[PDB]
């Protein structure tokens, strides 16, 4: 709906009701909010990013420690 | 459609039409943006701007009109007939012109 | 059968049930099943 | 598992990113 | 160290959550 | 949960970074 | 300085969590 | 821990920046 909005948006008098997209029926906001909606690839490429980021997230936070050592030291060395 | 033609919507600035399309009682506000929005009617002005602003939990048909003298015309069509609705803008287009 | 109430963004606060229950069934595994969950999403994925 | 799979290539955009932004306010 | 990975592998996501706000909260 | 930060609490930081690099071999 | 660093890597995450909280402290 | 925060700001830029590079590579 991407490529579709922006004809509907280019005549201000052609009002989108409505619809239903893949058994689902959605307002104007809801095809609004559909079309900045990445497909179906990016979403499912970040999905997996979300479900690892509790073990990413877990594995940088304990490697954070060493790293905050090196970033005082780090920091000493810009002071002098 | 075809009165607002004859009537010269020249002295129109602006329209918008704000209405719920999934609510019972926007009929009447549907059949007035399709009058209004004619190809006959747009060949007036080509400066007006027509705006369809769609809701859906909004609940208040309205409709919002800018004569080219500066007076506010907004009805809420909710119970007004088509009819009655452009009827009352064709006879303000006259008085204000 | 039917369709959805199509809800509207004035009043947004239903989720989807659904959605609900899939939380809940990912949350009831172990660790060791999350990543047989994430190498299978990864390779179907 | 292997449910969780089908079903979630079965759901729509919408589906996917409402659950994606509850398990993002979940988790 | 191998017994503490056998004990996260046997907590849940919630438990895990809350693990690593913790460790947040403390480093 | 306690339990386990006063376990890994215990743990010299040779032993950290053996515990961190088995969950990025095992999990990743 | 090979000193230091085997004397670091002795000690414990709580041993050097103060001992970072002094070096924040600056 | 007193004696390791007296002897790391005792040491030099290169030193210390030695330190960082040492402390990598281990960790």
């Amino acid at each position: 709906v991407k490529e579709m909005v922006r004809i509907l948006k280019g005549i201000p008098f052609l009002p989108l009701l409505g619809g239903c997209i893949d058994d689902t029926i959605l307002s104007r906001q809801g095809f609004i909010n559909y079309s900045k909606l990445p497909s179906l690839a990016l979403v499912q490429g970040e999905l997996v990013g979300g479900l690892t980021f509790l073990t990413a997230q877990t594995y940088s936070m304990l490697q954070h420690q060493p790293r905050q050592l090196t970033a005082l030291l780090d920091q000493y060395v810009k002071q002098q | 459609a075809a009165a607002l033609a004859r009537l010269g919507l020249r002295a129109v600035k602006q329209v918008r039409v704000q209405f719920c399309p999934f609510e019972k009682n926007v009929e009447s506000t549907r059949t007035f943006l399709q009058a209004v929005s004619s190809e006959k009617v747009r060949c007036t002005n080509l400066n007006c701007s027509v705006i369809a602003d769609v809701r859906h939990d909004g609940s208040e048909p309205c409709v919002d009109v800018l004569f080219g003298d500066g007076h506010r015309l907004i009805m809420r069509g909710a119970h007004l007939t088509a009819q009655e609705m452009l009827t009352a803008f064709a006879s303000h287009i006259q008085a204000r012109g | 059968e039917a369709l959805a109430g199509a809800p509207l963004d004035n009043a947004p606060k239903e989720y989807p049930p659904k959605i609900q229950q899939l939380v809940q069934d990912i949350a009831s595994l172990t660790l060791l099943e999350i990543s047989d969950l994430n190498e299978l999403l990864k390779k179907t994925l």
